[PDB]
C-alpha cells in the first residue's frame, strides 16, 4: 500500500508553533481519513486528532489538524507548545487494502535550562553479600540536556571492567535519568578503602563514594 | 470510561503461538457500532497495525501478517484475542489493544468502519527467546531534610518489572529507573524514594515488586542503616 | 405521514441540559426529505444506512433535539466522552439511528451574546443513555459544604453558551436532531413508503 512520510525530528521552542507533515507517496490524502496519535516514552500511544481534524475530549485546543491537497499531506500544528507536548507523533490512515501509520516524529522542545545531575551511590546491602554477590548502585538523576558520562574508581584507580550504564532517558518532568552498576566479587568490595562513582555533565564532574561497614 | 487491559505470556519461543487477550470494561466487546484492534510496536520502532474484528464476525488484517494471525471475541469475558503462529524475532514488541471510531453511514449511505483508534490499552510485552522466565533477586538500598532509600531488583527476565512502595499508598518522591540490559541478556532495575529523614525512625517503607512474566510478588522492607 | 417537519423545522430548540425528546408512531416515514437535502453540516448514522430508510419498518422512532456549539457536535456519537456526553445528551454504546446537525448562527446568535441556551458543567457522575438532568443543586467542588448557595468550591451547575454572530464556527450554535430507530418484540408502527 502507499507510504506516509514524517520528519524524523523536529525542535521549537515553548509558546511557539510547530507543523508535523505527513505525505501520502500515491492517492489523495482526503480519499481516507487521517488521524495523529501522541506517545511518550514508556507510554500507550493516545488520540489527539481523527478524521482529520477532530479533537477528542481532553486534547488540549492547541492541538489541530488539516489537510493539503496540493502537498498531498496531512498536518497536525501544536500551538503555543508545552514542554508537556515531547512526545513521538504518528500520523495514521488507511485505505481498502490496509491501514497506514508514517513513521514518528519525534518532538523536542528547546529552551531547557541547564541542570547538574543528581547522584545517589549506594554499597553492596549485607544481604547481597550473603549471598556472595556485591553490586554498587549509582542512580542519575534530573539532568539537561540528557547526556552524561560515568566512571567508577576504586580507591583512585580507574575501574575497567564489571560495569553496566543505561542510556539516558526522559523523566515524567522532562529531565533525564540514567543508571550505572558495578558488579564486584565480595573479595574485590572488601579489599578496597573505597569506591566511587563520578557522573561528568556538561564538563562539570559530581562524585559519590562508598565504602565497606 | 472504557478501560483495555492487555495480558500476555511475557515470552514465546521461535516457531510457537503467540495468543495475547484484551479484557474490556466500561463498555460490551458485543457491541456492533466498534471494531477492536491490535497495533505493535517493536523496540524503538514505530506502530503497525496486525487486524481488527466486530461481534458479528467481520474482520480486517495487515496482509503481510494476515496468514499468521487469527483474531476473535468472547463475549461472556468481555475479551478479544490475538493468536500469531509461528513468532520469530520479528515479533518482539509491545502489543496494544483498541477500539476504533465507530463505525457510521453518511448522507450518501458511504459506509465508514475500521479506520482509526479512540481509547487505547496499556501494552503487553512479548519477548521472542529460547529461555524461559527468571524472577527478580530483590535487595534493599538502605538510606544513611531528605534521605534516599531503595530496593534493588536484580537479575529477571523478560520485561518489564513494576515497583511500588507501600502496596500504592506512598506515590511522592517515587522515582523506578529504568532497567539495564545485562550482558547475560538478564535485566535489573533500582526503584527509589526520597524521604524526610525525621520519617526513618517510626515510618515503615516496604518495596512491592511485581515480575508478572514469572508470577513473582516480593515485599521487601527496607530498615535504616545504624553503624 | 410521519411529523418530522415539526421537529426540524421547529421555531424553538430546547437548550441540550434539557434536550427535547418526540416519539413518532404508527405513521409513514419519507426519509429522503432529510437524506435529498444538502442543508445538514454533520449526517452520521449508525447501524443503518440512510439510503435504506425507505424500505424499512421500526417499532418506534424517537427524535431528540437540542442546540450546542459548533465544536461539540462531535460528541453526539456513541462512545463520545466530554462535557456533552458526559454530563448533558449521552447515546447508548449500541446506538442504532441518525446524528444530524446544521449551524443556527442566523437564528440563535444574538448581538450582544444569546445567553438562553445553556449546558450542564458539573456533574457527580456521568449520565446514562439516553438520560435527562435538568436540577439546579449548587455543585460541591471541593470538600465543604456549599448550604445550598455558590461560594467557595460550590458552583452553579448550568453554563450559558452566550452566541454572538461573530464568533468562530467551533463557537456558533448547532441544531442538532437525534433519530433513534427502535426494534421491539412487537409490531412495526414506523415504515417507510
Ligand atoms: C423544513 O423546512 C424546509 C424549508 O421550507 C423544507 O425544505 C424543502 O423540502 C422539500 C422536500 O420535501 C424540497 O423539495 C424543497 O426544495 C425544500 N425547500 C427549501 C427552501 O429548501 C424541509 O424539508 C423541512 N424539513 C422537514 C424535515 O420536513
Amino acid at each position: 500500500n502507499f507510504m506516509l512520510t514524517q520528519p524524523h525530528s523536529m525542535s521549537e521552542s515553548p509558546g511557539k508553533t510547530v507543523t508535523i507533515s505527513c505525505t501520502r507517496s500515491s492517492g489523495s490524502i482526503a480519499s481516507n481519513y487521517v488521524q495523529w496519535y501522541q506517545q511518550r516514552p514508556g507510554s500507550s500511544p493516545t488520540t489527539v486528532i481523527y478524521e482529520d481534524n477532530q479533537r477528542p475530549s481532553g486534547v488540549p485546543d492547541r492541538f489541530s489538524g488539516s489537510i493539503d491537497s496540493s502537498s498531498n499531506s496531512a498536518s497536525l500544528t501544536i500551538s503555543g507548545l508545552k514542554t508537556e507536548d515531547e512526545a513521538d507523533y504518528y500520523c495514521q490512515s488507511y485505505d481498502s487494502s490496509s491501514w497506514v501509520f508514517g513513521g514518528g516524529t519525534k518532538l523536542t522542545v528547546l529552551g531547557q535550562p541547564k541542570a547538574n545531575p543528581t547522584v545517589t551511590l549506594f554499597p553492596p546491602s549485607s544481604e547481597e553479600l550473603q549471598a556472595n554477590k556485591a553490586t554498587l548502585v549509582c542512580l542519575i538523576s534530573d539532568f539537561y540536556p540528557g547526556a552524561v558520562t560515568v566512571a567508577w574508581k576504586a580507591d583512585g584507580s580507574p575501574v575497567k571492567a564489571g560495569v553496566e550504564t543505561t542510556k539516558p532517558s526522559k523523566q515524567s518532568n522532562n529531565k533525564y535519568a540514567a543508571s550505572s552498576y558495578l558488579s564486584l566479587t565480595p573479595e574485590q568490595w572488601k579489599s578496597h578503602r573505597s569506591y566511587s562513582c563520578q557522573v561528568t555533565h556538561e564538563g562539570s564532574t559530581v562524585e559519590k563514594t562508598v565504602a565497606p561497614t | 470510561q472504557l478501560q483495555l487491559q492487555e495480558s500476555g505470556p511475557g515470552l514465546v519461543k521461535p516457531s510457537e503461538t503467540l495468543s495475547l487477550t484484551c479484557t474490556v470494561s466500561g463498555g460490551s466487546i458485543s457491541s456492533s457500532n466498534f471494531y477492536w484492534g491490535w497495533i505493535r510496536q517493536p523496540p524503538g520502532k514505530g506502530l503497525e497495525w496486525i487486524a481488527s474484528i466486530t461481534y458479528s464476525g467481520r474482520t480486517f488484517y495487515n496482509p503481510s501478517l494476515k496468514s499468521r494471525v487469527a483474531i476473535s471475541v468472547d463475549t461472556s469475558k468481555n475479551q478479544f484475542s490475538l493468536k500469531l503462529s509461528s513468532v520469530t524475532a520479528a515479533d518482539t514488541a509491545v502489543y496494544y489493544c483498541a477500539r476504533t471510531f465507530p463505525s457510521y453511514y453518511d448522507r450518501s449511505g458511504y459506509h465508514y468502519l475500521n479506520y482509526g483508534m479512540d481509547v487505547w490499552g496499556q501494552g503487553t510485552t512479548v519477548t521472542v527467546s529460547s529461555a524461559s522466565t527468571k524472577g527478580p533477586s530483590v535487595f534493599p538500598l538502605a538510606p544513611s531534610g531528605t534521605a534516599a532509600l531503595g530496593c534493588l531488583v536484580k537479575d529477571y527476565f523478560p520485561e518489564p518489572v513494576t515497583v511500588s512502595w507501600n502496596s500504592g499508598a506512598l506515590t511522592s518522591g517515587v522515582h523506578t529507573f529504568p532497567a539495564v540490559l545485562q550482558s547475560s541478556g538478564l535485566y535489573s532495575l533500582s526503584s527509589v524514594v526520597t524521604v524526610p529523614s525525621s520519617s526513618l525512625g517510626t515510618q515503615t517503607y516496604i518495596c512491592n515488586v511485581n515480575h508478572k512474566p514469572s508470577n513473582t510478588k516480593v515485599d521487601k522492607k527496607v530498615e535504616p542503616k545504624s553503624c | 405521514l410521519c411529523p418530522f417537519g415539526e421537529v426540524f423545522n421547529a421555531t424553538r430548540f430546547a437548550s441540550v441540559y434539557a434536550w427535547n425528546r418526540k416519539r413518532i408512531s404508527n405513521c409513514v416515514a419519507d426519509y429522503s426529505v432529510l437524506y435529498n437535502s444538502a442543508s445538514f453540516s454533520t449526517f452520521k448514522c449508525y447501524g443503518v444506512s440512510p439510503t435504506k430508510l425507505n424500505d424499512l419498518c421500526f417499532t418506534n422512532v424517537y427524535a431528540d433535539s437540542f442546540v450546542i456549539r459548533g465544536d461539540e457536535v462531535r460528541q453526539i456519537a456513541p462512545g463520545q466522552t466530554g462535557k456533552i456526553a458526559d454530563y448533558n445528551y449521552k447515546l447508548p454504546d449500541d446506538f442504532t439511528g441518525c446524528v444530524i446537525a446544521w449551524n443556527s448562527n442566523n437564528l440563535d446568535s444574538k448581538v450582544g451574546g444569546n445567553y438562553n441556551y445553556l449546558y450542564r458543567l458539573f456533574r457527580k457522575s456521568n449520565l446514562k443513555p439516553f438520560e435527562r438532568d435538568i436540577s439546579t443543586e449548587i455543585y460541591q467542588a471541593g470538600s465543604t459544604p456549599c448550604n445550598g448557595v455558590e461560594g467557595f468550591n460550590c458552583y452553579f451547575p448550568l453554563q450559558s453558551y452566550g452566541f454572538q454572530p461573530t464568533n468562530g464556527v467551533g463557537y456558533q450554535p448547532y441544531r442538532v436532531v437525534v433519530l433513534s430507530f427502535e426494534l421491539l418484540h412487537a409490531p412495526a408502527t414506523v415504515c417507510g413508503p
